[PDB]
């Protein structure tokens, strides 16, 4: 009935609308689970092997991560750019002498190009804090929470004027071996949820994409969260006759059950905003009981955020929508002249972390210990793949290529999701040489 | 955990909830209190010390012969209690002095509590090596030790069990000449062995708890558990228990009466002093208001008394109410709770906010000195000689157990059933005597 | 060792942070009561006239060589006469006025919602000419429109509003937060005086008082000789208590004990709606019920993890999440007060007590243990507790015990305390 009445009734199913790459045909398909397939979960201590610990934060500890990062990530600069030495914050030199400290906003409010200051690291500032000027500054692009190495002039000591920001570079690539050339053209299947419509149980798009993988014959799902998530008017009213576990046990039976003739490898990206997992980003995996022993070595479940390494070619996966975390605040000279989604993928491989920005808004629950252990990229990830209410894209920058599958439900209206070819090149020739082919976005 | 009475050496490394942590730590402190007042008031070796003790020790479950129920919880409770007030107790010499003194009351009491049976595996349990001899070898020597013994009188080695020790482990026992040596190995009466081994563990745990101070820095980092470990002993009640919220039938009239044959030696003097007087300093006013609160005084009657007994005071009745009336609600409503909400409990009265010059409140018997103490029990109709032993437990520092001898014999009994640490608790043990 | 300095009276608060009365010995025993103390100083401008007259009047009464009750009552009608003065309105307008300057433009700060000097700022450069320049000094006063709104949303001009007659001043407003601060701070470490009971002192504030409280100061361990482990009915009475509306009739449901009723009507919440008409019993509804708990115990903890932190002068009160990478000794030092300590606004151990506390309300087992007399408990159990009913209040008790388990060091692990 009216309940996803547009899925019934949507013009655009099966219609690509942009796409990445090489011009390629619209046949696509995999050769199923047969063929050499790699999956392996990789770097900052295995991504949560056990489930989780704590949610007792302490003050003191919290401050040695921050503290420790900036201290890595100012080391790391430091050692790449050749500069002779920082300065105390609170030391007024005239000449001008480099800086260091992680960005915030002065207030509690959104950012504001004149509302930020800046804050060191203690052995070099004692921690301590300065309000920063842009007014100077030709271009640059904060955002709170981010390393920046300021070379600008202080020579009062209580306020520091911008005269030029040093850009981070980011992590080399993951170096290749011979039997990763030794793999042949694979594409995989990318979905987030909602996996229902605003005022549905029936799960019709995911019978849809249960349809789509077993005629499509791909080689690996993915499926990110929130299976049933808890902005969800008929969850946040609490009509729901079954628990939430048995509702989430149903679901993730069903994909299981509808992908045994997909033969594909499949695993799921949990998210803060479903409901019946520990709302703590990093997170645990799922849990489940009710498998086979083809089941299990065809699904899999990996920590959120996660870096696993599929036929020798690295995927960043994050749940979170920090796309749209950090447009709210991120700020820049010019605005029309670049775009914002590319500042943003810059910011997300410069910054070495899954999660740069801090403080984090509302609706996220950071553990910072854990996220210091288990969220730094190990790699700057070969592709990335962040699952955003904002408008489905797919660009490619510093190397690494970044694809936006968009949001498979958005209450009512229709929903997208995305193929990519990927394929290890040559191992020599050109310097870089990225394992992707081509991404075709596509709506369902 | 393979005894009973074990020596506490090995730390534990499990896992447990705050909650149980907090229970374990109470309850522990709770005991050790009662050991030392039980220890105070009797002496260490009469049949009803050792009923009393036992009873202390069932209700609070920390020692018991081995069965189904004692592997588990009672043991480790023992264990980890023991070893969280070592980390209580490790701030400071006099506290571990006090520890010190409470802990060897307690494993005597246990080892006596150890059939003669299970003392021989105790001991190997224990680690440590000693070997007791064969019936044959003491009635070989026996002469021999008759001879070399300390003036216990007679021949008569009784069925007290005798034992087969290194020459070094019994130094100053044997350095006297009053025991027998053969071949560097001694031999030696139960009373002794004990002695020799509270020697050895007071030994181990001076040095374990010095160490253990050494490493308080490194733990206290904490919060949760900060607030606690800084005063299980010093300021925490043992369950006193004579919270805000309790019933009773008060006649306004009768509190003189009820002041001068139910009122701890404080307190009464307290109410003297306002009759006397009709005005009080704050810690006393608010002292004495507090406990009529907890008695079990409505707030209308505490509210009449009050504006009554300021009729006699000459300020104006709108004065009293606008300062006072306030406060006297406050304290019987809202929150600023632990300080106006609860009756004042006696190891607190004691410990805080000592009387000054114009002042009445504080218990007598810690903060005024000897000669007016007697002239108060003067005043108040004791006994010669029970005004006697007052004075000697005053120097003894044990105002509680002095407070306690003071109610048996205001009440003409012997034993009092308890150990008071509350004025609302004297006070209801007092009605229970109607 | 040896004496360094005589104090008369001293007003301890904090190290190098006092009032105390200096005495100097002169010739033949006598001394000079020098007037000095360390901390009284204020960083914020934003008090009234008044408020800041209200203060120094503390100060001088608090250094007074009399007797502390003599202090105590000369405080107390002072403050009553204070109070009831700006309960009627007795009080020359002038007084109110709040002066603050601009650090940036209005539209430059980010909490301009939470600003009312900045929302004054916005209504000025609308309606008027002149526009606020960064580095100007704005003057306003709080207003009570009738709007339900925010105080810092009804901020008006002194002028303006001496030219409205429709909406008048927030007395509650100053009674909470431009009177209350400024006496408690120094008033409050007096020993039998609370927040709470100046708040009686000064007018009808007491319960909503409480409700927009701190209560974070309160907690002290100096007790010396008070608490040992507390009780349930005080342990949980600051948690918040447990809502449910009611699937058959809509009607909201209210839950902080496993029984409800009084002797032998004494029979568990979950028996009977809260609704008289409401015939079916919320025994049915344990999935949802348990739904609720999920959602909610899932709103306190994102609401922990936010990591808000006040400041602990009750001056300044500053909200902030960014933990500053400055740290004093005691913690981490107010980027607005340099000389202070934030913590919390949500405890973590709070969360946990009010964690406990939900399953303190599905605890029926250890609630079965708290009522002595065993044949009302024995008949109790045989008219209502079928096994079936029990086991439903263990999925209820495990809904939150399986949150308590991971929960956050509400274990402890011995090792590293023993290392
Ligand atoms: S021991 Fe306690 S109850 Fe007895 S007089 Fe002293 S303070 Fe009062
Ligand atoms: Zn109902
Ligand atoms: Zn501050």
């Amino acid at each position: 009935a009216t309940p996803s009445q547009k899925y019934n009734s949507r013009s655009n199913r099966g219609e690509v609308v942009t796409s990445f790459g090489l011009a390629q045909g619209v046949s696509w398909s995999g050769r199923g689970g047969a063929g050499n397939i790699s999956l392996k979960v990789l770097g900052c201590p295995e991504a949560l092997t056990g489930s989780y610990k704590s949610m007792f934060q302490k003050l003191p500890d919290i401050r040695e991560v921050l503290t420790c990062k900036i201290e890595e990530l100012g080391s790391e600069l430091k050692e790449h750019y050749k500069i002779e030495a920082f300065t105390p914050l609170l030391a007024p030199a005239q000449e001008p002498v480099t800086l260091l400290g992680q960005i915030g906003c002065d207030s509690n409010g959104k950012l504001n190009n004149k509302s930020v200051i800046l804050e060191g690291d203690r052995e070099h500032s004692s921690g301590a804090q300065i309000p920063v000027d842009l007014s100077e500054l030709k271009e640059y692009s904060l955002f709170p929470g981010q390393v920046v190495i300021m070379e600008g002039i202080n020579t009062t000591g209580r306020k520091l004027v911008a005269t030029k920001l040093y850009e981070g570079v980011p992590l080399p690539f993951y170096q290749p071996t011979e039997e990763d050339a030794d793999f042949e053209q694979s594409m995989v299947l990318v979905a987030c949820g909602p996996y229902t419509t605003s005022d549905s149980i029936t799960y019709d798009p995911l019978l849809d994409l249960i349809a789509v993988i077993n005629h499509d014959r791909p080689d690996v799902c993915i499926l990110f969260g929130p299976f049933l998530d808890a902005k969800h008017e008929q969850v946040e009213n609490c009509l729901l006759t079954s628990p939430f576990e048995d509702i989430f046990k149903q679901c993730l039976r069903t994909i299981i059950e509808g992908t045994r003739s997909s033969g594909s490898h499949l695993v799921f990206v949990p998210s803060l905003r479903d409901v019946h997992h520990e709302p703590v980003y990093p997170q645990p995996p799922f849990s489940y009981s009710d498998l086979s022993r083809e089941d299990k070595k065809q699904v899999q479940f990996v920590s959120e955020p996660c870096s696993l390494s599929i036929n020798g070619v690295i995927f960043g996966l994050t749940s979170t929508d920090l796309l749209f975390h950090l447009g709210a605040e991120e700020i820049s000279s010019s605005s029309g002249t670049s775009d914002r989604f590319s500042r943003i993928l810059k910011h997300i491989l410069t910054q070495r972390s899954y999660y740069p920005l801090y403080p984090p808004q509302e609706d996220m629950a950071i553990d910072y210990e854990s996220f210091y252990v288990y969220a730094q990229l190990p790699v700057t990830p070969d592709v990335l793949i962040i699952p955003s209410e904002l408008r489905y894209f797919v660009k490619d920058v510093l190397g690494c290529v970044c694809v936006n599958p968009g949001r498979l439900t958005k209450g009512q209206v229709g929903g997208t999701f995305a193929r990519l070819y990927l394929r290890r090149p040559a191992a020599d020739g050109a310097e870089r040489q990225s394992p992707c082919i081509a991404v075709q976005v596509v709506r369902i | 955990y393979p005894h009973c009475l074990q020596f506490y050496l090995q730390p534990p490394s499990e896992n447990i909830s705050l909650i149980e942590f907090e229970n374990l730590a109470i309850d522990r402190v709770k005991l050790l209190k009662s050991v030392e007042n039980l220890g105070v008031s009797y002496v260490k070796g009469t049949e009803q010390y050792q009923s009393k003790l036992e009873s202390e020790l069932r209700k609070l479950k920390f020692s018991y012969r081995e069965n189904l129920e004692d592997e588990y919880e009672p043991r480790r409770r023992d264990h980890i209690s023991h070893f969280i007030l070592r980390l209580a107790y490790c701030q400071s010499e006099e506290l571990r002095r006090w520890f010190i003194q409470q802990e060897m009351d307690l494993l005597r009491f246990r080892f006596s509590i150890l059939p003669k049976d299970k003392i021989q595996d105790f001991l190997k349990d224990s680690q440590l090596q000693f070997e007791a001899i064969s019936d044959e070898e003491k009635t070989l020597r026996e002469q021999e030790i008759v001879a070399s013994s300390p003036s216990l009188s007679g021949l008569k080695l009784g069925f007290e069990s005798i034992y087969k020790i290194p020459f070094a482990d019994a130094l100053d026992l044997f350095r006297g000449r009053k025991v027998y040596l053969e071949d560097g190995f001694a031999y030696v009466p139960l009373k002794d062995i004990v002695a020799i081994i509270l020697n050895e563990f007071r030994a181990k745990l001076s040095k374990a708890l010095a160490l253990t101070a050494r490493s308080l820095p490194a733990v206290q980092s904490d919060e949760r558990l900060q607030p606690l470990l800084n005063h299980l002993s010093h300021s925490y009640t043992g369950q006193d228990y004579s919270t805000q919220g309790n019933v009773g039938k008060i006649s306004l009239d009768q509190i003189d009466l009820l002041s001068t044959k139910s009122f701890p030696p404080c307190m009464r003097q307290l109410h003297k002093a306002l009759r006397e007087n009709h005005h009080l300093r704050h810690g006393g006013r608010m002292q004495y208001g507090l406990f009529l609160k907890g008695i079990g005084l409505t707030l209308e009657q505490a509210l009449q008394f009050w504006k009554q007994e300021f009729i006699k005071g000459k300020m104006d009745p709108d004065k009293f109410d606008k300062g006072y009336s306030y406060n006297i609600r406050h304290s019987f409503g809202k929150e600023g709770k632990r300080t106006d909400y609860t009756p004042f409990s006696c190891l607190k009265i004691i410990l805080s906010n000592p009387p000054s010059q114009g002042d009445y409140h504080g218990c007598p018997f810690r903060h005024s000195d000897p000669e007016l103490l007697k002239q108060k029990l003067q005043s108040y109709k004791i006994s010669p000689g029970g005004i006697s032993q007052i004075l000697d437990l005053v120097k003894g520092t044990h105002y509680q157990v002095a407070c306690q001898k003071y109610f048996e014999m205001i009440h003409n009994v012997d034993d009092c059933g308890f150990s008071l640490n509350h004025p609302n608790q004297f006070f209801c043990e007092s009605q229970r005597i109607l | 060792i040896d004496i360094d300095g005589v104090f008369k009276s001293l007003l301890l608060l904090k190290k190098k942070k006092y009032a105390a009365l200096v005495v100097e010995p002169t010739s033949d025993g006598n001394y000079v009561t020098k007037q000095e103390l360390k901390g009284l100083d204020i960083v914020r401008r934003d008090w009234c006239d008044l408020a800041k007259d209200t203060g120094n009047f503390v100060i001088g009464q608090i250094l007074s060589d009399q007797s502390r009750d003599t202090i105590v009552e000369n405080i107390q009608k002072r403050l009553i006469e204070i109070g009831e003065n700006v309960l009627n309105g007795s009080v020359p307008v002038s007084q109110f006025e709040i002066n603050k300057a601009l650090t940036k433009d209005p539209q430059d700060y980010p909490d301009k919602k939470s600003l009312p000097h900045v929302h004054v700022a916005l209504w000025i450069n609308s309606q008027g000419g002149r526009k606020v320049k960064a580095g100007d000094t704005v003057s306003y006063v709080i207003c009570q429109d009738g709007s339900n709104l925010t105080a810092s949303q009804r901020a008006y001009a002194p002028e303006q509003l001496q030219k409205q007659d429709n909406l008048t001043i927030d007395t509650q407003y100053y009674l909470a937060q431009q009177i209350h601060p400024v006496v408690a701070r120094i008033c409050e470490p007096i020993d039998g005086i609370d927040a709470v009971l100046i708040a009686t002192w000064l007018g009808l504030d007491p319960t909503q008082f409480r409700v927009h409280h701190y209560h974070k100061d309160e907690e002290n361990d100096a007790l010396l000789g008070g608490p040992a482990q507390l009780t349930d009915e005080e342990k949980y009475r600051d948690c918040e208590r447990f809502k449910c509306p009611c699937p058959t009739c809509g009607t909201e449901n209210i839950y902080d004990n496993v029984f409800d009723g009084s002797g032998t009507d004494m029979e568990p919440s979950l028996y009977r709606c809260s609704n008289i008409d409401c015939k079916a019993s919320p025994l049915t509804f344990t999935v949802q019920l348990s739904n609720k708990l999920i959602m909610d115990i899932r709103r306190f903890i994102k609401k922990y993890y936010d990591g808000w932190l006040i400041c602990e002068e009750p001056t300044c009160r500053n909200r902030t999440r960014h933990l500053p990478l400055q740290f004093s000794r005691t913690g981490p030092l107010c980027p607005a007060c340099m000389k202070a300590t934030l913590q919390p606004e949500y405890s973590d151990k709070s969360l946990y007590t009010q964690l406990c506390f939900y399953r303190y309300i599905f605890d029926a087992e250890c609630a079965l243990e708290k009522l002595t007399t065993d044949h009302e408990k024995d008949k109790l159990k045989k008219q209502f507790f079928t096994p079936k009913v029990l086991q439903d209040y263990r999925k209820l008790k495990n809904t939150a015990e399986q949150f308590l388990s991971r929960s956050g060091y509400s274990e402890v692990n011995l090792s590293k305390l023993f290392a």
